[PDB]
């Protein structure tokens, strides 16, 4: 891993404060995404 | 309004999605335009022509 | 103590608004197994975030 090859703080976002439980949500999204993207042949 | 709402529209649609929800989307089979070749046509529909 | 007959029982108090406000402290930062997760704005820079 290049530091160089690192980008700055300008580009980079930061949070704070997760649930434990965001993991499953994310899935979830995950999941409902995917139904989407099996809607869409394009 | 389909003849106009191509692929590239399509796929940019879904990756602003996935930036409000997931960021990062390169990572697994959906794959950047400049690199997706067009599909390969089945042996199918050139017996069906024939 | 001032005084012997007095019996000066003091009342804890900043002590208990001290532990009322770490609880909550602790339950907002610490309560997820992981401390921070950087996001970024594009996906060019996503690959770095994880």
């Amino acid at each position: 891993v290049n530091p160089k090859q690192l980008p700055a703080r300008h580009n980079l976002q930061v949070v704070v404060a997760i649930s434990p439980n965001e993991k499953a949500e994310r899935a979830q999204k995950l999941i409902s995404l995917k139904q989407l993207i099996a809607a869409d042949a394009q | 309004l389909a003849p106009l709402f191509g692929l590239e529209q399509d796929r940019y649609m879904t990756a602003q999605i996935f930036e409000l929800m997931g960021i990062k989307d390169t990572h697994k089979y959906l794959l950047p335009l400049e690199q997706y070749q067009p599909p390969e046509p089945s042996p199918m529909e050139i017996l069906q022509l024939e | 103590p001032v005084t012997a007959g007095s019996s000066s029982w003091v009342d804890r108090t900043v002590w208990e608004s001290v532990n009322g406000t770490l609880q909550d402290i602790i339950n907002v930062f610490c309560s997820g197994d992981e401390a921070v997760t950087f996001v970024a704005d594009n996906q060019q820079d996503s690959d770095a975030a994880d």
